[PDB]
């Protein structure tokens, strides 16, 4: 079925941009702790808190 | 009277913190690594030896 609105259609020029969703996500429940403070240490690669 | 008399305002007798204040991270058998305030205390240490046998 037609949409009763006309839609404004054709091409663009569209960049990918070098941040992924799976590059960024992150969860931790527990892990390393740092040595002075012994809290929760910093950053996904270190799996931080 | 008590908790703070004038005259603890001057140090005669300096507490030394455990080593969880200042880790000595240790990374490897061969290496060491101490921390900062662990060589300022080594700093304090030399400097007082110096002026305890300077002056005796």
């Amino acid at each position: 079925k037609k949409l009763m609105a006309q839609i404004f259609f054709g091409p663009t020029y569209y960049q990918r941009l070098r941040h992924m969703v799976d590059d960024k996500i992150h969860a931790r429940a527990r892990g390393p702790m740092q040595v002075l403070t012994r809290q929760p240490v910093e950053g996904r690669s270190r799996d931080g808190g | 009277e008590v908790f703070s008399r004038p005259e603890w305002m001057i140090l005669t007798c300096l507490p030394v913190p455990p080593p969880p204040v200042r880790p000595s991270i240790s990374f490897n058998e061969s290496q060491r690594g101490e921390d900062d305030l662990t060589f300022k205390l080594a700093d304090i240490l030399k400097a007082n030896i110096s002026l305890e046998t300077l002056e005796h």
